[PDB]
């Protein structure tokens, strides 16, 4: 089973959070690469290098 | 008189029973103290012996006048016991004993200029390392070397006592850790030397912890594993991240799990072997 | 500094000492704390004085002096050592007559004094012996002058019951201190008092 390995950020966001990084990574330019996928509700496999960006973002945003 | 020797006796015991260790000998060798002390001292064991050495120049603060120049005769003796000697605890009692001798201005500055102790502090004052304990004597050896110097006129001593200069990489690193108690001791090696030798030389806050809050924001830095061939290797793989305790998450319907990156390695090697 | 202050230390010699086995230690205790003493200050002053089984005498009348202090005091004490009144041959000792001669002391040293200003005073004692009561009235007298003249006298009981020195701190104002410990005999006149 050790068939693939990818090096990804885990985010533990909130069931509220979430679904906003989502909105983040579409109807936005020059992202849409940011969620690799969406493990669970609550965790979601991410970017890396998108990381700043996403917490960055969400800052600013409301 | 005769219960002197008796009753300070039972003492010498009970330190010499729980002699080697830890630091027993602290609280006892100070008891020891007030009731040729040195030469006598000098065939028990070092440990201790150094203990109740550091405190009877302390205890000393007419007589009294005598027992210095007692004192004084034999700091050669201890002199030659604290090299040789030279843990952290040990490294601790041999500059502490030394510091005392020095405040009690019985040491030989000539001799002391040139000892390999006088290196030794350095040293460790110099070596990022050493810990804030081994740190804390050191600084006051240095500290205690120059207070003893009260003159300079006659003190080669206050020349090797320079080496302080060679502190202040060591001051810049400390710094750049944020280790407070290390450059409180440097300072205090600066004032000191500038001390002696100075003739010779020319709500609201709400908000604040809220924005400290804003500066630690989540998340992992991870491997994510995938398309695992058949259940048994996810359970293994899963259960030997578990034990390691760098499981972030885990799924057993997906056949999928995250590790954090500093147990990549060890999960490497275990799907290598077995 | 601005006050002149006599310190009369009276050390009881009763050959208790010798349950103590050491007098030669006490000695350089009580040496060290007297020059502690002169040292705090230019206007101290320090008279010592013997309590002996047989009879009270004078171990010593400025820390210029204490070099002559140290001396005359081992002098002195080393006479007193004769083996009459020996071991609890005499239980007691004669307080009396030692505080008799501090008060005469104190008062002479006044008068000088009184030229010019105030002095004050203070009696310690190191008191290893037993009272009796044919001591009643004579020690009596002496603590009741004591405390007339508003001269605390205090006591450091190394060993023994000298109840008289415990009502003599209370008349006094004094302090009384039963040592636990008489090897930190150094720690309670420095703490103590």
């Amino acid at each position: 089973m050790v068939n693939v390995l990818k090096g990804v950020l885990i985010e533990c966001d909130p069931a509220m959070k979430q679904f906003l990084l989502y909105l983040d990574e579409s109807n936005a330019l020059g992202k849409k690469f940011i969620i690799q996928d969406i493990d669970d509700t609550h965790v979601f496999v991410i970017a890396e290098l998108v990381n700043v960006l996403q917490e960055r973002v969400g800052e600013l945003m409301d | 008189p005769g219960v002197l020797d008796r009753l300070y006796g039972h003492p010498a015991t009970c330190l010499a029973v729980f002699r080697e260790l830890p630091s027993l000998a602290k609280n006892w060798v100070m008891r020891m103290l007030f009731l040729k002390k040195e030469f006598s001292k000098a065939q028990e064991e070092s440990t201790g012996l150094l203990s109740g050495l550091r405190i009877w120049h302390t205890q000393l603060l007419n007589l009294r006048i005598a027992l210095l120049g007692g004192g004084k005769a034999w700091s050669d003796d201890t002199s030659q016991l604290g090299p040789d000697k030279h843990v952290l605890h040990f490294m601790v009692g041999s500059p502490s004993a030394a510091v005392s001798q020095d405040l009690a201005q019985l040491l030989s500055q000539a001799g002391l200029m040139k000892s390999t102790e006088p290196g030794e502090p350095p040293c460790i004052t110099s070596a990022g390392f050493q810990f804030l304990l081994l740190d804390t004597p050191a600084q006051l050896w240095y500290f205690m070397l120059q207070y003893l110097q009260t003159a300079q006129s006659r003190g080669m001593d206050l020349v090797e006592i320079l080496s302080f200069l060679f502190q202040l990489s060591f001051s810049t690193l400390g710094k750049d850790y944020s280790v407070e108690g290390m450059s409180d001791s440097l300072l205090n090696f600066l004032q000191h030397l500038r001390e002696f030798g100075l003739v010779f030389q020319r709500t609201d806050q709400i908000r604040l912890w809220e924005l400290e809050r804003d500066r630690l924001r989540f998340t992992e830095g991870v491997l994510y594993n995938q398309f695992l061939s058949q259940v048994d290797f996810e359970l293994l793989l899963a259960h030997a991240r578990e034990l390691g305790v760098l499981v972030f998450e885990n799924s057993a319907k997906r056949l999928m799990v995250v590790t954090p990156a500093g147990h990549s390695d060890v999960k490497r090697f275990w799907k290598r072997q077995k | 500094e601005d006050e002149l202050n006599l310190l009369v230390i009276v050390v009881d010699a009763n050959p208790i000492w010798w349950g103590k086995q050491t007098l030669s230690k006490c000695i350089d205790a009580v040496m060290v704390l007297g020059n502690s003493h002169l040292f705090m200050n230019r206007s101290n002053k320090l008279a010592v004085i013997a309590s002996h089984i047989q009879e009270s005498r004078f171990l010593y009348p400025k820390y210029e002096l204490l070099t002559s202090a140290n001396e005359v005091i081992v002098e002195e004490i080393k006479d007193l050592m004769t083996k009459s009144d020996i071991k609890g041959q005499h239980t007691e000792t004669l307080l009396a007559g030692s505080l008799a001669k501090a008060l005469c002391y104190i008062h002479r040293m006044n008068k000088e004094v009184k030229d010019n200003q105030e002095m004050k005073s203070r009696i310690l004692v190191i008191k290893a012996a037993e009272d009796s009561a044919l001591q009643y009235m004579n020690f009596m007298n002496v603590i009741f002058a004591a405390q007339k003249q508003n001269i605390l006298i205090d006591a450091c009981v190394l060993d023994s019951d000298s109840g008289l020195l415990q009502q003599a701190c209370d008349i006094t104002g004094g302090l009384y201190l039963k040592v636990p410990q008489m090897p930190s005999l150094l720690q309670y006149l420095l703490w103590v008092f």
